């Protein structure tokens, strides 16, 4: 679960930045693809 | 002189810290009011 980061903590979420960090072969969305305020993040790797 | 220690804390979900930066005597009014989940001070 590599540390489970709380990344909303509060803050401005910028999203077109992940496409920067790296080339992908892989963004599968559950919700909207193009991205909305969720209160939490609770991202993990 | 010098006081205050805290036993202990987790699971913290919020902090801020020194809104106004300030924060011969004065009168300090306060009012504290949780409207909607919003803290006011």
């Amino acid at each position: 679960y590599a540390w489970n980061r709380t990344r909303i903590s509060n803050c401005v979420a910028d999203y077109s930045v992940l496409y920067n960090f790296a080339p992908f072969f892989a963004f599968k969305c559950y919700g909207v693809s193009p991205t909305l305020c969720f209160t939490n993040v609770y991202a993990d790797s | 002189s010098e006081s205050g220690v805290y036993s202990s804390a987790n699971n913290c979900t919020f902090e801020y810290v020194s809104q106004p930066f300030l924060m011969f005597k004065n009168l300090r009014e306060f009012v504290f009011k949780n409207i909607d989940g919003y803290f006011k001070i």
